[PDB]
């Protein structure tokens, strides 16, 4: 439904899909460009939080986490840029774009969140 | 759900040319790394034993406690995976599911629904035929089971809550 909706188009982006309606709002689902873009398989991508604190470390700003996650508990659409790591460790700054996704009745039932390493062009 | 049902077929032909019945596979046996260093004598033996399930929309692979005894590859479409009436993955063309200890375990019941959202078309192999070949071949048993990971294991239920519940919940404490 709104899930299968979403997964077209890639256009070229790099999202990932959150549930909205499940504490820490889980990936149910990422795309190639994302896991190209994080290192990360998605098989290990699945169930994550949408948040992306599993991408968070030492340098990851806590007050734009603060707000990345006060988006989602408001259902909001919010653009940040964060530092998080890839796979391989690399601390990379990201744009990410989180965007509240509603069905047919208006209720929110995803999150899309869509990532791109800022020194890309 | 189709698994377990005459909505599973065979892909090749019992008398069916064995060259040709591998080439049948080639969606899966050219595309998957799992099947990389195949002997010709290992790709005919899985060849032969691989079957394939077509789902219109709406229609379930599996259903929760239902009995899981393959591994099933995604060769076209898309599907759900729900589990306590919330989807908790998404599968498309590419992803393996089943069972973590396919190997291992004759046997994993499902904690989980799996629903077509569009026509699909599976390849499945029920991990006893897969494991008798993977006995014999062993070098490719080694080299099979290191790049064959699966997008989702039917066999654990996730652990999780509904933001509403926790609302609820906090409201009442």
């Amino acid at each position: 439904t709104f899930l299968e909706n979403i997964v077209r188009r890639s256009n070229d982006t790099n999202f990932v899909l959150g549930n909205a309606q499940i504490v820490d709002w889980p990936i149910v689902y990422s795309n190639d460009g994302f896991c190209k873009l994080s290192g990360y398989h998605r098989a290990e991508v699945m169930q994550k939080s949408s948040a992306c604190s599993f991408m968070y470390g030492e340098l990851t700003d806590k007050d734009t986490v603060e707000k990345v996650r006060q988006t989602f508990e408001n259902y909001e659409m919010n653009s940040f840029e964060i530092l998080m790591y890839k796979k391989n460790r690399t601390p990379v700054w990201f744009f990410v774009k989180i965007a509240p996704i509603r069905n047919e009745q208006d209720k929110v039932v995803l999150f899309l969140c869509t990532f791109s390493d800022i020194t890309a062009f | 759900g189709a698994m377990g049902t005459e909505k599973v077929l065979q892909i090749c032909p019992k008398d069916m040319r064995a060259d040709i019945c591998v080439h049948l596979n080639r969606k899966v046996f050219k595309e998957h790394p799992a099947f990389r260093l195949a002997s010709d004598g290992c790709l005919r033996a899985l060849a032969m034993e691989f079957q394939t399930v077509h789902c219109a929309p709406g229609d379930l692979i599996y259903h929760a406690g239902e009995s899981v005894d393959s591994l099933c590859f995604v060769v076209s479409g898309s599907l759900e995976v729900i589990q306590d009436d919330e989807v908790v993955a998404i599968l498309g063309k590419g992803d393996v599911f089943g069972d973590v200890f396919w190997k291992e375990a004759t046997l994993a019941q499902s904690c989980a629904n799996v629903r077509a959202l569009t026509y699909c078309d599976l390849h499945v192999i029920k991990r006893d035929a897969l494991q008798k070949v993977l006995e014999f071949y062993t070098a490719f048993s080694h080299s099979f089971s290191r790049n064959l990971i699966l997008t989702y294991n039917l066999r654990k239920r996730i652990v999780f809550r509904k933001i509403s519940d926790v609302k609820r919940e906090e409201e009442e404490r």
